């Protein structure tokens, strides 16, 4: 095992007379991916199997 | 005045076993360094200097005219990237030290050679252990390289001078425990190309090892500065002549230790005048020596010395003091000393001083008395006759001892020789010259090198630009540094700032501060009606 329309729509901090509430991002934020393993649990073991077997 | 010489190459990047690499473990001792020789009350006149592996006009970091405030600056941001080039590298800080040397009168060559016009110089040289690049392979011979003499420069021969010891750290830490730790109290030599080198200055090498045998190598190197008075001695000739209380059979000939010249600026005369016959006409001098070809004989030939002549007390370092010393340090008796290579017309060697101990029997006091002093201390027309064995220039400071008593002599015979004044005040000139050149661009580095050289393999002419470091780029005055994520959300911002109308604006979006924040530094910009009288 193992882009500015979206901005837009949202922007002028909702007053159109002043700047933005905050004061930038650091990086990205909110890690798209955040994937976990969850492939299988039986069949796994098996091909653990196999293996040990062709190297014995 | 200590120059330390650390070569931040590119094999300085190796890590210890602590953490750390060589370049910083070789700051962190400079630092521990410094703060143990602020220990000692006489570090108030001392300045320092930094030397690395550079190029002629960036080798050098912090030199004349340079606070301790620079030289931490610029020890602090030292960078390890470039080959060894330890001869070019020794070159450069010998000519940096070499550089007031021929204005102010240290080392005329024209009238004798004084002692107590010294100019302390330590040298420090930590680099790696061994495999020694110059851009074509790995030399093993440590060859100084000359190129481009100075002015002034071929009365000596040799790059160090009569006070320029040299030192040296190899750094040796291994990269897993460093475990060695058998001998407590022992600091073993390096073993490496800088070895001969070292010794030849008049310096040990130390083969550090261990951060104990580190602190143990900087604990032992802060008692080894005083003034530099290093004069070389040899058995010949006298086969070992020391039948005394024993039989003799030796290593401590060719000692060349340092003396302890401590003032009461030094004060003393009757120094070494040179090592030839001085003609009336010669337009070449010969090139002096640094460490001067002093032999000693031992002979009593009465030492008892009392008369009104001026003291010195010129404290010789011990470190051949054995050879003394097997022989009850020689009480109540001296053995003369006498300059080599033809001190005079037509002789080899004429004694004019002794090495006669202290009553304490602590060290030698390195009695240095006047060229011939056995004749002129016991006028019935002698003087006349006398005054023609000594050298003509050595009348010189001898007369000034005669003010004590009278002035029979004048200015008539005083002439060391017509062409020697010649072709010296233009040397003198170019060497100030030099200086101040290099003086003046000493720290004004601009490099000003960001390119990528498109080859082929608007032509002939690309060259693609590399990131920088120090950019600091204008958001709100130049729109090209605006990139395009945050685009909209900075426009707004520069919208409102420019649409806000308030006092003292400026271009930066976010300048916090610099790396140091002072309290007293942003206090004293202030106002505080306020005393505390209560």
């Amino acid at each position: 095992g193992q882009t500015n329309r979206r901005h837009t729509a949202a922007v002028p901090g909702p007053g159109g007379i002043w700047s933005v509430f905050h004061a930038g991002v650091i990086g990205r934020g909110l890690k798209p991916p955040k994937f976990v393993q969850s492939r299988n649990q039986q069949e796994v073991i098996y091909n653990t199997q196999s293996l040990l077997s062709l190297l014995v | 005045i200590l120059l330390f010489l650390i070569d931040t190459s590119a094999s300085m990047n190796q890590r210890s076993h602590l953490g750390t690499t060589y370049l910083d473990t070789a700051k962190g001792a400079v630092e521990t360094f410094m703060k143990l020789r602020a220990r000692d009350p006489a570090s108030r006149g001392d300045r320092y200097m930094l030397v690395t592996f550079e190029e002629p006009p960036y080798a050098i970091k912090a030199g004349w005219k340079e606070n301790h405030a620079t030289f931490m600056n610029e020890l602090k941001n030292l960078q390890a990237e470039g080959l060894t080039t330890l001869g070019q590298s020794l070159r450069t800080a010998f000519d940096l030290l070499n550089l007031n040397r021929l204005v102010t009168g240290i080392d005329n060559y024209g009238q004798g050679r004084n002692p107590f016009f010294l100019e302390p110089a330590i040298i420090i040289t930590i680099t790696d252990g061994s495999k020694l690049t110059t851009t074509s392979g790995v030399q093993d011979e440590l060859h100084l390289p000359l190129n481009s003499p100075l002015p002034g420069s071929e009365l000596t021969k040799e790059p160090f001078r009569w006070d320029q010891r040299l030192f040296a750290l190899v750094l040796r830490l291994p990269g897993t425990m460093s475990v060695e730790s058998e001998q407590l109290t022992g600091v073993p030599l390096d073993d490496s190309a800088i070895t001969p080198m070292c010794e030849v200055t008049g310096g040990r090498s130390y083969s550090v090892c261990s951060p104990r045998m580190l602190n143990q190598c900087l604990e032992s190197l802060v008692q080894k500065v005083q003034s530099g008075v290093v004069i070389n001695f040899e058995k010949a000739g006298p086969d070992p002549s020391p039948v005394e209380d024993g039989q003799p059979d030796g290593s401590q000939p060719w000692h060349s230790c340092h003396k302890l010249i401590y003032v009461r600026v030094p004060i003393g005369h009757w120094p070494v005048p040179e090592s030839f016959w001085p003609d009336q006409n010669s337009p070449t001098l010969p090139p002096r020596t640094s460490h001067p070809v002093v032999k000693f004989s031992c002979t009593d030939c009465e030492p008892m010395v009392i008369d009104k002549l001026p003291f010195d007390k010129y404290e010789l370092e011990p470190s051949p003091l054995t050879q003394f010393i097997l022989e009850r340090k020689s009480p109540q008796t001296c053995w003369q000393v006498y300059v080599s290579n033809s001190a005079k017309y037509s002789e080899l060697g004429h004694p004019f001083g002794y090495l006669k101990a202290s009553t304490a029997l602590n060290c030698v006091n390195l009695f240095v008395m006047p060229y011939n002093y056995p004749v002129l201390l016991p006028w019935r027309q002698s003087f006349e006759s006398y005054l023609k064995t000594m050298p003509p220039y050595y009348l010189g400071p001898l007369k000034k001892a005669v003010r004590m008593m009278g002035a029979p002599n004048l200015i008539a015979d005083s002439m060391e020789y017509g062409l020697s004044y010649s072709v010296i005040s233009y040397l003198k000139k170019l060497s100030q010259q030099a200086k101040i050149e290099s003086d003046r661009v000493i720290g004004s580095v601009g490099k000003k090198v960001v390119q990528e050289t498109g080859i082929k393999v608007e032509y002939t002419g690309f060259q693609v630009a590399l990131l920088n470091k120090d950019l600091k780029p204008q958001t709100f005055r130049n729109a090209y540094d605006i990139p395009r994520r945050n685009l909209l959300d900075h426009l707004t911002r520069m919208r409102s700032n420019l649409l806000k109308s308030t006092r003292r604006f400026l271009k930066g979006q976010d300048e916090d501060q610099v790396h140091s924040v002072p309290i007293a530094q942003m206090g004293n910009y202030q106002e505080y009606l306020k005393q505390v009288p209560s």
